[PDB]
């Protein structure tokens, strides 16, 4: 009974509304929509900036304000589409409920996939790892308080001076910690400000296990010092900015080590970012890759206070009281497998998207029609086709989107049980 | 990055292996400048 | 009444397959 | 003696002018304009196409064989804006000559700057070296050819994506070539081929003391469509560039050109065995044993790369486990640079300007038809210096596209 | 004659801030 | 379908496009029919210079 | 552009894995009267003698390395040499035919190959014969390639 | 940006022309248009006769 | 001139299909 024209605004607002609903976790992502928008089918690297706040001057003469800060960008690549193709059988046409039933289907696949694209991002590479053999339980006396902890490591580093945080529970965790469902949906929202605050704590079943590392003994070699710098050269003599996020170090060997892993280097304690005070806590360092057999690349750059080589300007930019040494260990924190908690600040995670490019009308054979999710911040396309092998039509959801771990420095990762 | 004005005397112009044929009597076009595109330009001058 | 006129209107709306406006009394209809 | 108006328009005039006369080279590039418009982010690292490459597909029925595809990228990076910040004084504002003056001053350096750039970058990183122990000259017997044995070595590569191909000869090396230069322009143009022209801005690439090195291992590049980056996003791969591992990079620069003994060109889309040795020029020297190369080595006879990967082979054989480097500039040399159409592409964007939006400067923004540039021309007063500030940006990238077809001709590599 | 009144329309071009007819005149008058 | 000729060459084609929603793009076919043969080989001849055996 | 690679791949390989009038020398392609070979003239010299041109003229091609070699000014002609508005042109998809290792061949007995019009097939019909290609016995044929 | 019948016109005038245009060796072969001429996808043999002698 | 003109000729050729049209205006502009 339905038209082409119902077919298509049924499930767009089918999609819209399904994956609005569903990902808590993409919500909490700040959206991010590139100034460029492009024709191409590979999308260009987004270079997008990572403010740090000036500080406030006082006084009716500013002429001598200067302290132009070092400008540092992020580079966001946007992945093949995340698409849920399927065939439309006739039941699902027979009428609008059983249309709008499919189409709920194919966008809770793909709210779940992306929900679960977020969580393997803050799990993977999330800098601020808390770790006691103790589990997360209600109890003071032999358990864990998750949110204390996170929300002390978060004040200590002085990472969120203004907004708030967002803590993520597994639902054994979730439970354990003593938060109740009653008159909660599944994610722990109650079914109901902007400017500040909107602390939240959330259960997300999507939070990955993270496998201990079976590495021993493994010791830096040589005097790495690293620096933020806002350009170079690439090969063809032009200016590019540099990924200051990820800074690549020399071990002894990185057998038994992959991309989940944590470090926290014996010899490097953390920094408040707006004091530079050496803190208590020993600095926690998670890898991205394992570039060979003796290089390996880690989340935060550790820039040492006491460089004398270092830039005012690029002092600002410190999180490490003292560079990796000749022959530090680097002892691995996460030493048993348990399933992750992750909390993150207000900017620690950035979804960007931009509209994907297709030309409609121009082939009779498919008709395709853009949607946007402006909730969650995704663009995608929705597509349908009729197949005689199937006497129906076939259908095609793609999402395209990017997710980026702006500020690797301000996602936190908990993970209880690392007894031995 | 522009040009150079070489002056030779006569003598060191013809050792120096420089023709005069569509020149004038001091080596210069008989007609942006060649110098601003940065060509140098030898002349001879007694 | 309100609410049946505004459906009839998404219905017109939905068979020439506008969303924006299917969206926009949908959203009038929450 | 000047309203503001006529100093927008005779300066943006002057610009255009003076950017377009001395400025032959990059005119000579393929413009290219990307849709992103992006707005002092450093634009983008722009993911450029490159032509694909595909096997026979013969047959009637062809049912899943456009799946295959590679869909190689290249990148391009614009930077920063090329600025000329100054002051305008009343000696320059009096009169419409001293103003043009003035600004024609200034539109050189930056058009100088332009000509070095695309200069510097087709001989740092062209390909397809053409070397020859004779100097360039007329006589057949004790003289050397340059125009002959590139346009040959075009054709034979079958690079030359047919629109012709652009020579630029040294003012030294072309007047000792047979060029009359007399009814032609400055530069040799026309208000084998008549691309041919001269330019002063060409580099001179020096020697290279590397001796005696050879190849680390047994290497096989492959061309890659994309790749996983830290986020575990899907990024592209500059297939232009390849890392070899060698015995020693000592003496090894950035203009070196190299060619391992034993390894043959192919022709890129007939895929045969050609005479010439496969030329390559080293990008970076990354360690003490690790360069970068700029033309990819991708071997036919190599049964690890699946078929779309072969349509892209441009070398006889992979690299041996000890084979010889072969240096090739071994004597100083003023560089010729010849490049198909296709090699060099100059990427531009219109400069984001918030016109009159803010009082105080007043902005207009240039484009340049003959040379893909886009600039911006801002008038501030200052009172401090009771004069007004002037500046012209100039935001560009040129990109060396399709490093193969740049070619670098090096006469006088006696030994 | 026209060269005078060719440049008195691109004087009054220039001195109106329109570069694009400024030069089309100039492209005329040479 | 359109189908095209080259007259210079002497080969006759077809032009195909049709939608795909497997790729979201629209696919392009260009077919060229044709046959080469090599009648009278004995007129036609290959030069091969330099066999010094 | 890919589909004329395949056509002209075709053609070129065809003339030279089919092509029967043979000419070698052992020196190279060269406008040296002493000392190198001149293709074109022994080409034209052998299709005369043998009188397999209708008087149209032969066309001759050349790879890019002989054909600089040849001293063609290649100026006032086409990217190919075609004199655009002897016609020798030049072609880069001309294949390298390599060398054959086959030494001690000889013929197997004594062979006579006549031109036959048509012949019987399998359901009984007559069917022409392609009176090209002969069929050879020789004493070995290792080493021999098409 | 480009309608169909843009698309179609373009694509067979770019092909005809850069077709004919990038094939020498082709062009100086024979152009043989088989006399039986009939909507089949099977390859037939075709007889050509030679020169009689 | 009538080269603006033959060339709205070609792209009504072009977007209507015709392509020997579209040829013959292209043969006639060069």
């Amino acid at each position: 009974a339905l038209n082409e024209g119902q077919i298509v605004t049924l499930a767009v607002d089918e999609i819209i509304e399904t994956i609005s609903a569903i990902t808590p976790m993409a919500q909490k992502a700040k959206k991010y929509t590139p100034p460029a928008a492009s024709m191409q089918r590979s999308s260009n690297t987004i270079w997008m900036p990572v403010e740090q706040e000036s500080p406030t001057q006082e006084g009716w003469d500013l002429t001598d304000k200067a302290t132009g800060l070092l400008e540092l960008n992020v580079a966001v690549n946007m992945g093949e589409p995340d698409n849920d193709f399927f065939q439309l059988r006739a039941d699902d046409l027979r009428d609008e409920t059983a249309y709008r039933r499919r189409i709920q289907s194919a966008a809770r696949k793909l709210a779940n996939n992306v929900e679960l694209k977020v969580a393997n991002m803050a799990a993977e590479m999330g800098s601020l790892v808390i770790t006691s053999p103790d589990a997360i339980g209600t109890n003071t006396a032999d358990a864990w308080n998750f949110v204390a902890d996170a929300e002390e490591i978060m004040f200590s580093r002085e990472l969120n001076r203004d907004m708030g945080t967002s803590y993520f529970f597994n639902p054994q965790d979730y439970k354990k910690a003593g938060y109740d469902l009653t008159k909660r949906d599944i994610f722990g929202r109650i079914p109901e400000r902007q400017v500040a605050g909107f602390d939240d704590v959330l259960r997300s079943p999507k939070l990955p296990v993270l496998t201990k590392s079976t590495a021993t003994g493994i010791t830096v070699s040589g005097a790495q010092s690293f620096k933020p710098v806002a350009w170079q050269l690439d090969n063809d003599g032009n200016k590019v900015n540099v990924d200051n996020r990820f800074a690549t170090v020399t071990l002894s060997a990185t057998t038994g080590m992959k991309r989940g892993d944590k470090i926290s280097f014996a010899g490097v304690k953390f920094l408040g970012q707006m004091a530079k005070n050496v803190l208590a806590q020993d600095a926690t360092f998670s890898v991205v890759r394992v570039v060979d057999g003796t290089h390996v690349e880690i989340t935060p750059k550790p820039v040492a206070l006491d460089d004398v080589s270092l830039s005012p300007e690029q002092r600002a930019y410190a999180n490490v009281n003292t560079s990796l040494a000749d022959a530090m260990a680097v002892n691995i924190l996460n030493v048993k497998d348990a399933r992750t908690n992750v909390f993150w600040a207000d900017d620690a995670i950035r979804i960007v998207s931009q509209p994907i490019p297709a030309n409609h009308e121009l082939f009779a054979g498919m008709k395709t029609t853009s949607f946007s999710i402006p909730d969650v911040g995704l663009n995608g396309i929705f597509a349908t086709q009729g197949d005689i092998s199937t006497l129906s039509g076939l259908c095609r959801i793609a999402l395209w989107y990017g997710v980026n771990a702006t500020r690797p420095e301000a996602i936190g990762v908990g993970l209880p049980g690392q007894t031995a | 990055d522009m040009g150079t004005s070489y002056f030779f005397n006569p003598q060191d112009y013809k050792k120096a292996g420089y023709d005069l044929t569509k020149r004038d009597i001091f080596g210069r076009i008989p007609e942006i400048q060649r110098q601003v595109a940065g060509f140098d330009d030898v002349l001879r001058s007694p | 009444a309100n609410k049946d006129a505004i459906r009839k209107q998404m219905d017109a709306a939905a068979s020439k397959g506008d969303v924006e406006t299917y969206r926009k009394l949908k959203a009038k209809l929450k």
